[PDB]
C-alpha cells in the first residue's frame, strides 16, 4: 500500500498568566523543535538486594521520579 | 475446621525446608534434621525409595527436579 | 621470632566470600581512639562504684 | 599404606597429601554454620542467606 | 562521602558494647 | 577514602598520649 | 575528603554542648 504518513497530533502550552501557545501549528510564531527527551514514561529508580552469597539478586521496589523534559522552540 | 498436615518439603538451604499448609509448627518436631544433599550437574538416572505408613491408596506425594540452565540454548 | 599470645580474634564474612581472620598477638590497646576512650570510661565506672560503697 | 621401597609408594604418599591440602582449602573458603535459638536455648532453624 | 563515615561510625558503635551496658 | 580515616585515627592517637599513660 | 571529616567534627563539638560546660 502506498500512504503519506501525517499525523493529527496537536501541541499547546497553557501559561501561567493564562496565556496560549499552539507549538504544532505557529500561530504565535513560536514551534516545537526536533529535539525531544521525557514524552512517553517518566524515569523509574528499580531497586535491588543481593540474596546473600547466591545467584541473582531480589526486586525490593520502584518509583516514579520527576518528569525531565528537555526540549526546543523555534521562534520566527 | 483446619486443612490436613500436609507438607511441602524444600531441600533449598535458605528457606524455611518443612512447612505445612494447616500452619503448623512442623520445624519443630523435626528436631533439628535438615535436607542437606543437592542432585548434582549431569546425573543421569536417578530411584527415589520412598515409604509410607498411615496412608490411604489414592493418596499422592509428588517430587519436582526443577531445570536452570545458564543458556538459552545448550550445554546438555 | 617474637613469641606471644593470641588475645583477640576477629572473623568476617560477606556476599564475596570470607575476609579472613583479624588475629592480634600480645596485648594492643584499641586502634580506634574512641574505642580507648571507651576502655578508659569503663574503667572509671568500675572505680567510680566501688568509691560509692 | 605407601610402599617406602619404590618410587611408586612415594608417588602415592605425595598424592595422598596433595589430597589433604585439598581439602584443607575447601575448608578455607567455607562458611560457619550459623544457628538462632530462643530463650529456653529451643533450636529455631541454621540461618544461610544472609548479606 | 557521607556514607563512609557512617559505614565507620556503625563499627564503633557495636565494639563500644565491650566497654559499656544499660 | 579509609586511608585517610586511617591517618587522621592515627593523628589522633599520638594527640591522646597528652591525656593518658598506660 | 578532609575537608568532609572537618565538617563532621564541627557539627559534633556542637552537639557535644549538651553534655559539657566549663
Amino acid at each position: 500500500a502506498s500512504r503519506l504518513l501525517d499525523p493529527d497530533t496537536l501541541v499547546e502550552l497553557e501559561g501561567v498568566n493564562g496565556e496560549w501557545f499552539d507549538l504544532t501549528n505557529g500561530t504565535e510564531g513560536i514551534y516545537l523543535a526536533t529535539e525531544v527527551t521525557g514524552l512517553l514514561d517518566p524515569p523509574v529508580k528499580a531497586t535491588y538486594e543481593e540474596p546473600g552469597n547466591f545467584p541473582g539478586a531480589r526486586y525490593l521496589n520502584h518509583r516514579v521520579l520527576r518528569r525531565d523534559l528537555v526540549f526546543g522552540v523555534e521562534i520566527l | 475446621t483446619y486443612p490436613a498436615e500436609n507438607v511441602v518439603v524444600d531441600s533449598d538451604p535458605r528457606e524455611e525446608q518443612v512447612s505445612s499448609e494447616s500452619g503448623s509448627p512442623i520445624w519443630e518436631r523435626m528436631n533439628s534434621v535438615r535436607f542437606l544433599h543437592y542432585i548434582p550437574p549431569y546425573t543421569g538416572e536417578v530411584t527415589f525409595k520412598l515409604s509410607v505408613s498411615g496412608a490411604v491408596p489414592g493418596q499422592i506425594a509428588t517430587l519436582r527436579l526443577p531445570r536452570a540452565w545458564s543458556r538459552p540454548w545448550g550445554l546438555e | 621470632i617474637f613469641v606471644e599470645r593470641v588475645t583477640k580474634l576477629t572473623y568476617e564474612w560477606t556476599s564475596d566470600g570470607p575476609k579472613g581472620w583479624t588475629i592480634t598477638i600480645g596485648y594492643k590497646e584499641p586502634e580506634d581512639p574512641i574505642l580507648k576512650a571507651f576502655e578508659l570510661i569503663q574503667y572509671i565506672n568500675s572505680n567510680l562504684g566501688q568509691l560509692g560503697i | 599404606a605407601a610402599d617406602m621401597t619404590t618410587l611408586a609408594g612415594h608417588q602415592q604418599l605425595w598424592d595422598t597429601v596433595m589430597k589433604r591440602r585439598q581439602k584443607r582449602e575447601d575448608e578455607r573458603i567455607a562458611p560457619p554454620l550459623i544457628r538462632l535459638w530462643d530463650g529456653d536455648y529451643k533450636l529455631r532453624g541454621q540461618l544461610v542467606g544472609e548479606r | 562521602v557521607d556514607d563512609a563515615i557512617a559505614v565507620k561510625n556503625n563499627e564503633v558503635n557495636k565494639q563500644a558494647l565491650t566497654y559499656t551496658r544499660r
